[PDB]
């Protein structure tokens, strides 16, 4: 469907991970990648 | 960790619990509080007369 | 409210509603409401300069 | 009557345990 | 972490006057001054302004940049 | 009036800049990778193989580089300690020595060889944390305030304890219950502990050893060493005639014994002695190195060694008769060890072990050889050194069968609570003796530690005294040479022992030299020799770190000069007169004449234990005397770190000092600079610190003010309705509303997932849509397209988070997804996904929960006083007094005396005038304000003087007779909530084995009821309770039974008669039979006989 | 009911009062050390003069 | 107890009729006396007496 | 061999 976006923690690029590649970063060497937050509707309380 | 006095003295119960204690000056001498998530847990069998 | 820096963003929707001060503190319609009872100095004997 | 020591004849059972809470933070079931 | 908005034991909003105490410790002032001209009264929301730490600016430090 | 200095507080910071508080743990191991990983180089440097005299092997030098990890494929990058504690790796350097092999003919030096790795510190100078400034620190994602010293191994922070042991190389003189007895152990730089003692019974002397079979006298051991005429013998003991006639049955026994001559000895100690080469010769390598191993021999001359065991029947004899005995729990022998040693003898035993390892793999291919020309670097490995020692730091069992020693729990995991029981974890020294309620000793507090090890700062429970915390002045001294001593002892004039005879050492004008447990030789004029020793030691060409004592019941001096010794810095006194004066002190706060060059100009110097046992010390300038010999520089600093944070401390009691410094650390608050980056295991956090009003100068030392842990709240001390019981205290649901002790907790849920040997792999599934909507399922609902839960969501009660399934052996999988358990519902926070050492993927969540106060709190006022919540009070309530403040937190007054607590009042009030004011008050231990000139400005705004209001209750609306104590005071928030201590279990999961409820909490079991509780139920007389709730609700079964012969049948039939007539049914539970059943391999049969209940 | 730190504190003729009770103290205990020195303190139990 | 960081624990009686034997021997009314000496042991707190 | 991204259909 679509690619799965993910942000590092260095450069933090928008990239994708396509199928059992090396997770890495394509534009800095760091290895550890983050997640983006989603895009539903949270309900929350102000009491 | 023995069968003797691990096992056949302590055989630990259910239906139970523990809780930290509070004052409450409202209620008799022979009374207790429990509260509604632990009531909800615990039960009590009967069998039905008339 | 809150601080930002590049790269960040904040919306939200809030809902204002009508309530009294006895469920929350936040419907405090008033800081402070307080009174005071009025004094009184009485004096005896005549008081001297110093 | 041979001259013993009541600690290491005698095990430690559930009384000499001393029930105390202290901050210590940081099998097959069918 | 931030200034609170309002008291804790009265409920006065102490929250709009972080900024201006800041600005008031720079201008030659004393803190017992500052804090008297500023509009605080009492004890109550004084101690809001007086004793408080301020850690989000150390934690913007660390927060994720964009480049 | 006298003279007064009050500049020497500013002392203390410029001596904790250079070492101190956590600094000498990276001390101990700067040095340790400097000088002790060469010292074990020198070691061992030669081997040499047995088939042929042509090959060996040769080192040249070894040293350690910068903290690096090897990827994928010959990519050496500079790690990060955040990168290894969020990807679960170690932080360690490889090791580069270079080595020399002679291979073929001709030598082959190959330079830069790889052995192994070695974890490094975190604040080490290797390391790259280190003399950066905070813009860069906050670059590589770590606190710049974090005091570090821990170790980082599989992506969790390990701290060593320091551990207290006995010095080694001294003679001890105990009482037992027979009488008085000697001993000495000795341990050398070579591996062999030995242990000697010379036991006193019906007035006659005998030695006792490890390898000895029986005792032998010591006049045959004498005659052995080499000293033949017995006259000399009685003259080295003592030329008194109460020893000699103490002495008489030992002469008259080795005169019975046909034992005149050398060798007549040396067969009868060889025929005494058993070892599993004639007698002569073991018996006479027995008494060279073997049983006293710190006295050197040049060739065969026992004249030391018999020296020794002269003075050590001299001491054993003075002890006797008298009521003088030496006790262990002087801390001015105790030694201390670091993480250093420890690391010394690992390093030392696995360097060997793999010189010894490779020497016997290349020993049997030279001979069955195919080829004319052996390499040693294809047969070598560099995975057993660095298993090893990742192995030993982990699990922490030390375990060295070189050294013949197995220790366990010496590293522990680094709590990070709150950074006050992060940096008390450095400070806490364990002792080697084991919970022991018969000891009572060394747990009591001693009068020998004066200022090094803090009296207040103990656990309360089952460890009352062992575990202590070091004080805020505090060195421990590193080893040294004796060279440079010696040769400036001889040149005092010092006389050799081999000079004089026995009839002198007996003299009393005669003193004898002892040197870290070795007789240096006679001196006369002791006090010249200790006072041209000192001046020495104030000029500076012998190191500061040399202590020199002296003892007249003895009559000799002593000269340590080992390790591990404690040492604070103290002003020297000039016969009336401090040396530091203002001018001296207006040049330091100037930013010239450091600590350096204040010991450099002989201004202050270092003691110990038992070098300030023979001087006096002054407490101020007014009680300094003539008789004074060094000054206390602040009096304050006897107090420990967890005891810096209590408000008048002498106020206080020592019970409720004690009980504070132990909820120091259990209060929860700010960790650090980056607590969201860095995922823990259980992480706690508060919603709005607040800054202690009245603060101490140790917590402007420490810099507490920048991340406290606690809220200032106004108190009313007075009673209420009905919830002021001794400890409970009651809340304002207003402030609680408007945010008074919010609280987070964070938790964390890691998954690894990897390969395996065949091509079996792992997969996610991920969402699971349904058929008539577009939508998830319930089960995986948080669950996103990828196969992971999103960030920022909420997770309730039995829900997926991460998808995982495993083959079973086209394979079948299994599915195993992780479910979160728990009662609220958390919200989370990130997801990091990574890769890890082994080429697994390791998968990492932080879940959130916000949490608010309730009833069934523990709070704590810094006062050692603590207390569960009460009623939450509402606004309607808590009367005002005049303006309109409404008490946060009512205190109860019932409890004041009871605790005897009178710095809590003085706090309270400090405070209320610090607010009122606008300064912060100073409140330190032995100082501070007094209440005098704080009482006179609470006038000048207009309040009452002392502590006195009008108040006005608010539930009748009547003025209150009495008036009420308000102030503010700073409150804490511990652990142990309600919400987690509160489980409940009725019918769940049970043991396999037998059939009962399981132990714990999180896996849904139950409660024991042991006899402690079955006691009180027999004293009653109630039976049918306490066999329905130990046998109808813990285990119920039917077993079948035969009245003739008693055993286990089935369906009611025996097969031992073979008959169905005699069969009958009871009720038994599962324990018993599980017994019976047990009881059978034994070569044991229960055989029961069942009786008729009826008739 | 309350308490506060104006119920604990010193008198004025309190302050007095107990300074000349340790002075005395104070004299009496300094002899006994040079009576013991010089040879006093006639014992009536069997017991050491320290 | 202590009511400070005190963890008190209780028990559901399952058959009904134990439950009338800790009725009447277990009983808060019954049990006021102590078997060691005979003193009334539940009097009251010190906040009732003060 | 990794498989990710599977939706299954019921
Ligand atoms: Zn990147
Ligand atoms: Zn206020
Ligand atoms: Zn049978």
């Amino acid at each position: 469907q679509q690619p799965m976006i993910y942000i590092c923690g260095e450069c933090h690029t928008e990239n994708e991970i396509k199928s059992r590649d090396p997770i890495r970063c394509r534009e800095c060497g760091y290895r550890i990648m983050y997640k983006k937050r989603t895009k539903r509707l949270v309900v929350f309380d102000a009491r | 960790q023995g069968r003797f006095r691990g096992n056949l003295s302590g055989k630990r119960v259910d239906f139970s619990g523990r809780t930290v204690i509070s004052p409450d000056p409202n209620l008799r001498i022979d009374e207790v509080a429990v509260p509604v998530h632990v009531a909800k847990i615990l039960t009590f069998p009967e069998k039905v007369n008339k | 409210i809150a601080q930002l820096r590049p790269g960040q963003e904040i919306d939200l929707l809030m809902h204002c509603v009508k309530g009294i001060g006895k469920d929350h503190a936040k419907f405090s319609p008033v800081a402070t409401a307080s009174y005071r009872l009025l004094p009184d100095i009485t004096l005896l004997e005549p008081v001297e300069g110093e | 009557q041979e001259e013993y020591d009541e600690e290491e004849q005698e095990e430690e059972n559930d009384y000499i345990n001393s029930y105390f809470e202290d901050g210590d933070d940081f099998e097959a079931t069918y | 972490m931030i200034i609170p908005v309002r008291c804790f034991t009265c409920g006065k909003i102490v929250g709009n006057k972080w900024e201006a105490y800041l600005g008031l410790l720079q201008a030659e002032y004393t803190e017992g001054d500052a804090l008297d001209a500023l509009g605080l009264k009492r004890y109550c929301c004084r101690r809001m302004l007086l004793a408080h730490v301020d850690l989000i600016e150390k934690l913007l430090n660390y927060a994720p940049l964009e480049k | 009036p006298i003279p007064t200095v009050e500049e020497k507080w500013r002392l203390l910071p410029a001596f904790l800049k250079v070492k101190g508080l956590v600094k000498q743990h990276i001390d101990s191991f700067n040095y340790f990778i400097n000088v002790e990983i060469k010292k074990i180089m020198k070691a061992n440097e030669k081997v040499t193989s047995d088939a042929d005299p042509m090959w060996y092997l040769k080192y040249l030098n070894i040293y350690v580089g910068l903290p690096d990890v090897e990827e994928s494929f010959n990519v050496t990058r500079p790690v990060s300690p955040h990168e290894c504690r969020l990807r679960d790796m170690t932080y360690s350097a490889p090791i580069t020595v270079d080595i020399e092999y002679t291979r073929g003919s001709q030598r082959i030096i190959r330079n830069a060889l790889p052995i192994g790795r070695m974890p490094i510190m975190l604040r080490s100078s290797n390391c790259v944390l280190t003399g950066k400034t905070p813009a860069e620190f906050a670059k590589l994602n770590e606190c710049p305030l974090d005091p570090g010293g821990y170790f980082i191994v599989k992506g969790v922070e390990k701290v060593i304890l320091i551990q207290e042991q006995l010095s080694k190389n001294r003679i001890i003189v105990e009482a037992d219950r027979k009488g008085a007895v000697g001993a000495s152990v000795t341990s050398s730089t070579h591996e062999k502990k030995s242990r000697t003692n010379m036991a006193v019974k019906q007035g006659r002397f005998y030695l006792r050893h490890n390898t000895l079979s029986e005792d032998i006298p010591i006049v045959i051991i004498f005659k052995a060493m080499g000293v033949e005429s017995d006259q000399e013998i009685v003259q080295m003991i003592g030329t008194e005639e109460h020893v000699m006639a103490a002495f008489g049955p030992s002469l008259e026994e080795c005169q019975k014994a046909q034992i005149f001559t050398q060798m007549q000895a040396l067969k009868y100690i060889g025929n005494k002695v058993r070892r599993q080469k004639t007698k002569i010769e073991e018996a006479r390598e027995l008494l060279a190195s073997t049983i006293l191993t710190h006295v050197p021999v040049k060739e065969f001359n026992f004249r030391a060694k018999c020296i020794y065991t002269a003075v050590m029947v001299r001491r054993v004899i003075l002890a006797q008769g008298d009521n003088k005995v030496d006790d262990r729990d002087y801390y001015g022998n105790k030694r201390l060890e670091l993480a250093g040693q420890l690391l010394s003898l690992l390093f030392e035993d696995l360097f060997k072990k793999f010189n010894s390892e490779m020497k016997k793999i290349a020993d049997q291919v030279i001979p069955k050889q195919r080829a004319a020309q052996f390499d040693v670097v294809k047969h070598m490995r560099q995975d057993q050194i660095t298993n090893g020692m990742v192995n030993a730091i982990s699990t922490g069992n030390w375990s060295l069968k070189r050294f013949k020693m197995d220790r366990q729990g010496v590293t522990q995991v680094l709590s990070r609570l709150s950074y006050i029981s992060a940096l008390g974890m450095m400070t806490r020294i364990s002792s080697q003796f084991e919970k022991t309620r018969k000891v009572s000793g060394p747990r009591s507090l001693q009068p020998s530690q004066w200022g090094m090890l803090c009296p207040s700062d103990t656990p309360e429970g089952e460890a009352c005294g062992l575990v202590k915390n070091l004080a805020l002045m505090t060195h421990i001294t590193t080893d040294m040479e004796d060279g440079p001593i010696v040769k400036l002892a001889s040149n005092l004039g010092v006389e050799d022992v081999n000079l004089l005879c026995g009839e002198e050492l007996s003299y009393p004008n005669v003193f004898l030299v002892f040197l870290n447990g070795n007789i240096l030789g006679v001196i006369r004029d002791h006090k010249k020799l200790v006072n041209t020793f000192r001046l020495m030691r104030r000029a500076g060409y012998i190191n500061e770190f040399v202590s020199i004592s002296t003892n007249l019941t003895d009559r000799c001096v002593y000269i340590s000069s080992d390790g591990g010794r404690l040492c604070r810095p103290y002003i020297i006194v000039k016969k009336q007169k401090p040396a530091v004066t203002n001018k001296h002190m207006e040049e330091l706060a100037q930013g010239y004449r450091n600590f350096e060059d204040f010991l450099h100009e002989s201004l202050v110097e270092y003691l110990d234990v038992n070098e300030e046992n023979d001087c006096n010390i002054a407490l101020y300038e007014h009680t300094i005397n003539k008789d004074t010999t060094h000054l206390e520089i602040e009096p304050f600093t006897l107090l420990g770190v967890c005891a810096g944070l209590i408000p008048y401390p002498h106020h206080n009691q020592s019970p409720r000092n004690t009980y504070q410094c132990a909820m120091g650390k259990q209060a929860m608050g700010t960790i650090g600079y980056n607590q969201r980056n860095r995922i823990d295991t259980l992480m706690y956090l508060l919603a709005y610190p607040q800054k202690p009003m009245v603060k101490t100068k140790t917590i402007e030392l420490i810099e507490f003010e920048k991340l406290p842990a606690g809220q200032n709240a106004t108190v009313a001390v007075m009673s209420y309705s009905g919830y002021d019981i001794e400890d409970a205290l009651v809340l304002n649901k207003a402030s609680l509303d408007r945010g008074f002790g919010r609280c987070l907790v964070y938790k964390n849920a890691k998954c690894t997932l990897k390969r395996y040997t065949n091509q079996t792999f792992d997969k996610v599934m991920g969402p699971m849509l349904d058929a008539a909507t577009r939508k998830p399922i319930w089960r995986h609902e948080i669950l996103d397209a990828d196969g992971i839960c999103s960030p920022g969501e909420k997770v309730e009660n039995k829900q997926v988070l991460v998808n995982k399934s495993m083959p079973t052996v086209q394979p079948q999988y299994k599915d195993v997804p992780i479910t979160y358990k728990g009662a609220t519902d958390s919200y989370i926070e990130k997801v990091m996904i990574s890769s890890n050492a082994e080429d697994a993927f390791l998968i990492k969540m932080l879940l959130r929960q916000t949490r608010r106060p309730e009833i069934g709190d523990k709070f704590s006022s810094r006062h050692g006083q603590k207390g569960v919540c009460g009623l939450i009070v509402p606004q309607e309530d808590m009367p005002f007094c005049d303006s309109g403040i409404c008490p946060d937190i009512i205190m109860n007054p019932h409890g004041f005396p009871s605790r005897m607590t009178v710095g809590k009042l003085i706090e309270l009030l400090a405070g209320k005038a610090g607010v009122l004011d606008g300064r912060f008050h100073y409140g330190t231990a032995f100082g501070g304000s007094k209440v005098k000139d704080v009482c006179e400005d609470l006038v000048r705004h207009g309040y009452n003087y002392l502590g006195k209001d009008y108040v006005t209750s608010g539930i009748t609306g009547e003025p209150l007779e009495a008036y009420i104590y308000f102030g503010p005071v700073y409150y804490q928030k511990l652990k142990h909530m309600v919400l987690d201590k509160m489980h409940a279990r009725a019918r769940g999961p049970r043991a396999v084995l037998t059939r009962q409820p399981t132990e714990g909490r999180s896996r849904d079991g139950g409660l024991r009821l042991g006899e402690m509780e079955r006691d009180c139920l027999i004293g009653y007389g109630a039976s049918m309770l306490l066999l329905e709730r130990l046998m109808i609700s813990s285990d119920a079964f039917e077993v079948d039974v035969c009245g003739q012969c008693g055993l286990l049948g089935y369906s009611g039939w025996c097969h031992y008669c073979k008959s169905s007539c005699h069969v009958s049914s009871l009720r038994i539970p599962y324990a018993c039979k599980l017994l019976f059943q047990e009881l059978q391999s034994m070569n044991i049969i229960p055989r029961l006989k069942l009786s008729k209940y009826n008739e | 009911f309350s308490i506060g730190i104006g119920d604990v504190t010193p008198g004025q003729g309190l302050l007095k009062a107990k300074y000349e009770l340790l002075n005395a103290g104070y004299k009496k205990c300094d002899e006994y050390i040079e009576a013991l020195n010089t040879g006093k303190l006639q014992q009536q139990p069997g017991c050491t003069a320290e | 107890a202590d009511f400070d960081g005190d963890e008190m624990n209780l028990h559901l009686p399952q058959t009904e009729e134990a439950k009338a034997e800790a009725l009447v021997l277990m009983g808060t009314k019954a049990n006021l006396v102590t078997p060691r000496n005979g003193e009334p042991l539940i009097a009251a707190i010190q906040d009732f007496l003060t | 061999m990794w498989y990710l991204k599977g939706t299954v259909q019921s």
